[PDB]
């Protein structure tokens, strides 16, 4: 599923991401844009046996277990497959575990490099929520 | 250790410098705010981490904000100075829609 | 542009008392409202952001609330260090603006 930005913003807010650890909602929508381009089925293999899954591209070496990654930690205690649904619940839940403090969004490279420093609020203005 | 310090002409095309440290200008916005003697705060404008700028609607034609990421400096330029521009000028770091650290400011008299 | 109307202009109160400052915006600012405190001869300092979140180190007696176009800052059992000035500021899109300020002074 490819979310529209407003549609995704409303969902993330309903799931408690608006101002989570002090991160305004736009940061999460912006992160999704650059990580998965809003595609809930987005998948991407990296040089290391790691693969990132879902709207927020959760990593299989540290956060979710996919079974094909050496050195898996599975810190979110969840199957990577569980993160490829139209329902963003599992991905947000894992995202909330990843961001344990006010600097946590650095967990997403795209966010640090393409969202931080930009008007992330622009991704949500005009969205009914 | 996040710090910001204004540097200005003192009296006067105006030119004030905001020297920062403790963070990268590529990751945060820097706002310019002024406060006339014994008055309230007035927003002047800002330069986002990505270089974009926005200005006070009424003062836009007289303001120019720019920066040099490599020297951790942000600049405020204001021309057509008038008595009404006399005030303390502040630069402040914006972190995700709140000005979290402010410089001590620098007083200017036109 | 969005304009903020802050009231009252001043407040005379005594330590222990509870006071409320309001800030209403001519347009919906979607909770993007912050509050700052400013002591005489000092730079403004962040107190609350995104309507209800206290900045690090700010005592819990400070509480912010609001939504849409109306907001307020409340100080329960205000203390000596609370006296000084307060300003609200919105962050809804760019032309940002501040409220007119409130001087909280000792009764």
């Amino acid at each position: 599923k490819v979310f529209g930005r407003c549609e995704l913003a409303a969902a993330m807010k309903r799931h408690g991401l608006d101002n989570y650890r002090g991160y305004s909602l736009g940061n999460w929508v912006c992160a999704a844009k650059f990580e998965s381009n809003f595609n809930t089925q987005a998948t991407n293999r990296n040089t290391d046996g790691s693969t990132d899954y879902g709207i927020l591209q959760i990593n299989s070496r540290w956060w979710c277990n996919d079974g094909r990654t050496p050195g898996s930690r599975n810190l979110c205690n969840i199957p990577c497959s569980a993160l490829l649904s139209s329902d963003i619940t599992a991905s947000v839940n894992c995202a909330k575990k990843i961001v344990s403090d006010g600097n946590g969004m650095n967990a997403w490279v795209a966010w640090r490099n393409r969202c931080k420093g930009t008007d992330v609020q622009a991704w949500i203005r005009g969205c009914r929520l | 250790q996040v710090q910001l310090q204004e540097s200005g002409p003192g009296l006067v095309s105006l030119s004030i410098t905001c020297t920062v440290s403790g963070f990268s200008l590529t990751g945060y916005g820097v706002n310019w705010v002024r406060q006339p003697p014994g008055k309230g705060l007035e927003w002047l404008g800002m330069i986002w981490g990505d270089g974009n700028t926005d200005y006070n609607s009424a003062l836009k034609s007289r303001l120019s904000i720019s920066k040099d990421n490599s020297k951790s400096q942000v600049f405020l330029k204001m021309n057509s100075l008038h008595t009404d521009d006399t005030a303390r000028y502040y630069c402040a770091r914006e972190r995700d829609y709140r000005l979290d650290y402010w410089g001590q400011g620098t007083t200017l008299t036109v | 542009d969005i304009v903020l109307t802050q009231s009252p202009a001043s407040l005379s109160a005594s330590v222990g008392e509870t006071v409320t400052i309001t800030c209403r915006a001519s347009g919906n600012i979607h909770n993007y409202l912050a509050w700052y405190q400013q002591k005489q001869g000092k730079s403004p300092q962040l107190l609350v952001y995104y309507t209800t979140t206290l900045a690090d180190g700010v005592p819990s007696r400070f509480s912010g609330s609001g939504s849409g176009t109306q907001y307020s800052l409340k100080i329960n059992s205000l203390q000596p260090e609370d006296f000084g000035s307060y300003y609200c500021q919105h962050f809804s899109s760019t032309p940002r603006t501040f409220g007119g300020g409130t001087k909280l002074e000792i009764k």
